[PDB]
């Protein structure tokens, strides 16, 4: 029976997600409830994936979906939009066209992201080895796909609301160290996303370790500059450092505000530190620990979240513990993000130096 | 004290599980859960007689089809439901649900359910079938629905009000146990 309820699950996502692709407000307020019951899209998907709770052994493919379908949309869980007659249905009838839009967006999206489930279970079809590894849902939010940068689903960043997003929470030897993730997509829904953040998490810090170069050549936003607005957060930050020339590191101070709440945050901006290599000397790296040393934890990001960023974060270990062993280290990091953290050989030998010079 | 099977369907989102959570615990379902198959039960004196009640929840949809069958082995009395405020669950009784039960349990008894009674007389739920140029199922439509199919019974009720829903059990007992 675990395989015939894998296959109804399959034909269903195939031709029910195209459908909620298509909503549009309107034509939703005039039959949601014909939408919610008996046959149709919503209650009928809702139903299918129920269908994994039955398998112990889709146990990870499980989560995954849990996490989805627990996100809030109108004032409610996802899952709650699958049923007529009960706290959607009394929304929906008088809910603002601007409330029924932003809800109509946030289920496309969702319903895009659940073509992943369709993936695994055509996976199945053919060679079926139950998979023991699921990264954590995007939502169109991250920079890479997750088949370039992977997420750890148990260790990802969730906010007030449920809404999952592209950062994960680093640990060693049984305690967490920092917030890791990739640069932030040049979108308002990305960018708002990230604020929001760090003040929900009261980061102690931001640290950014991409140059003007890069953030040229690539076109990476400047959002820790001037001030901005996106969805419904502001951000002011004001340079705090130093002169013109020799940018070693740019200081900032900022504030965020999410309705009645302010939070104010330190912002290191590093402009020395080359993609694929390590600082041009040890000083600087145990230095710079120093600095970002003087929930309550500092995110940090360079471009893709691995390497730079692994240096860094290893690095703040060292300072309180000189004996850490960098191997553990290492896998511990990779355990908690994925396994592409310290990538960079150049980078590991800087910190076995930083290491050393400490114990001196 | 002995033992009673009883199998619940019809179409989806008519009220199976709400009816069956708030008959079994006396409290309506906190939030939705979307049912593949469960199973539920109770202790109840129906006429002097002690019985432990089995119950069965079903998934409405057509591509279960397949699957739903599997659980109308040994079932003693079946339960076949539509909400009061669907015309189209309605229709269902006799183009479906009874010709799939009569097949797989050749011969026990059907009851036939109209659910959210506390609905028919709802002026906004009235004004929105209205619409569509529909209207309420009436108790004397499903009495007549209830002879075309063979059910031994024809009931209503409503889970959010729990009005009547003691007596869709009891009567369901009463015809497994009844004599000739
Ligand atoms: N007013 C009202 N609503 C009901 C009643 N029963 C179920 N409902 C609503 O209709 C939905 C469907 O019920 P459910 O038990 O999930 O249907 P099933 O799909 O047949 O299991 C629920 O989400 C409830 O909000 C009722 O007796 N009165
Ligand atoms: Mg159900």
């Amino acid at each position: 029976s675990k395989q015939p309820l894998l296959d109804i699950a399959l034909k269903g996502l195939k031709r029910t997600l195209p459908q909620l692709e298509q909503m549009d407000g309107n034509s939703l307020r005039e039959n949601f409830q014909e939408m919610a019951s008996g046959n149709g899209p919503l209650r009928s998907l809702m139903t299918n994936l129920q269908n994994l709770n039955k398998i112990p052994e889709a146990k990870q493919l499980n989560d995954y979906v849990t996490t989805l379908t627990n996100i809030q949309v109108g004032v409610a869980r996802f899952s709650q939009w699958g049923t007529c007659g009960g706290e959607v249905e009394r929304w929906v009838d008088k809910a603002s066209t601007h409330e029924l839009t932003q809800a109509v967006k946030k289920i496309h999206v969702i319903a895009k992201e659940l073509k992943n489930v369709t993936a695994e279970l055509e996976k199945i079809e053919a060679g079926a080895p139950m998979p023991q590894t699921m990264s954590g849902p995007t939502l169109g939010l991250a920079r890479f796909a997750v088949s370039s940068i992977p997420i750890n689903q148990q260790t990802q960043v969730k906010l007030s609301d449920g809404m999952p997003v592209p950062v994960n929470t680093l640990t060693f030897d049984g305690k967490p160290v920092a917030l890791a993730g990739s640069y932030p997509k040049n979108t308002p829904d990305a960018l708002e996303a990230h604020m929001k953040m760090l003040l929900e998490k009261e980061c102690s810090c931001l640290v950014v370790l991409t140059s003007e170069d890069q953030m040229q050549a690539k076109q990476l936003p400047p959002y820790f500059r001037g001030s901005y607005t996106f969805g419904e957060v502001h951000t002011n930050s004001q340079k705090v450092s130093s002169a013109s020339q020799g940018e070693a590191i740019d200081q900032y101070n900022m504030q965020l505000s999410c309705g009645e709440k302010r939070y104010t945050i330190p912002v290191l901006h590093v402009k020395n530190w080359p993609d694929h290599q390590p600082l041009p000397s040890t000083d600087q790296l145990e230095y710079l620990a120093d600095r970002v040393k003087n929930k309550h934890l500092p995110m940090i990001h360079c471009l893709g979240g691995v390497g730079r960023t692994g240096t860094m974060a290893a690095a703040l270990v060292l300072k309180d513990n000189p004996h850490s062993n960098l191997e553990q280290v290492r896998a511990d990091f990779r355990d908690s993000r994925n396994n592409r953290m310290l990538e960079d050989a150049s980078q590991f030998v800087q910190l076995k130096a930083m290491q050393a010079q400490l114990l001196m | 004290m002995q033992a009673i099977k009883c199998v619940v369907v019809g179409d989806g989102a008519v009220g199976k599980t709400c009816l069956l959570i708030s008959y079994t615990t006396n409290a309506f379902p906190g939030e939705y859960i979307p049912t593949v198959f469960d199973n539920y039960s109770a202790n109840v004196m129906v006429d002097g007689k002690p019985v432990n009640l089995g119950l069965w929840d079903t998934a409405g949809q057509e591509d279960y089809d397949r699957l739903r069958p599997l659980s109308y082995p040994q079932t003693d009395v079946s339960l076949i439901c539509f909400s009061l405020v669907s015309p189209a669950s309605f229709e269902n009784v006799r183009a479906k649900w009874y010709p799939e039960v009569r097949h797989h349990c050749p011969n026990t008894p059907i009851i036939l359910v109209g659910t959210k009674l506390d609905l028919r007389d709802d002026k906004d739920t009235i004004e929105k079938l209205k619409e569509k140029k529909l209207t309420p199922i009436t108790y004397p439509q499903g009495l007549a629905m209830a002879k075309e199919i063979g059910a031994v019974k024809y009931l209503e009720c409503s889970a959010l009000t729990q009005r009547g829903l003691k007596t869709v059990f009891d009567e369901a007992i009463r015809a497994v146990l009844c004599p000739p």
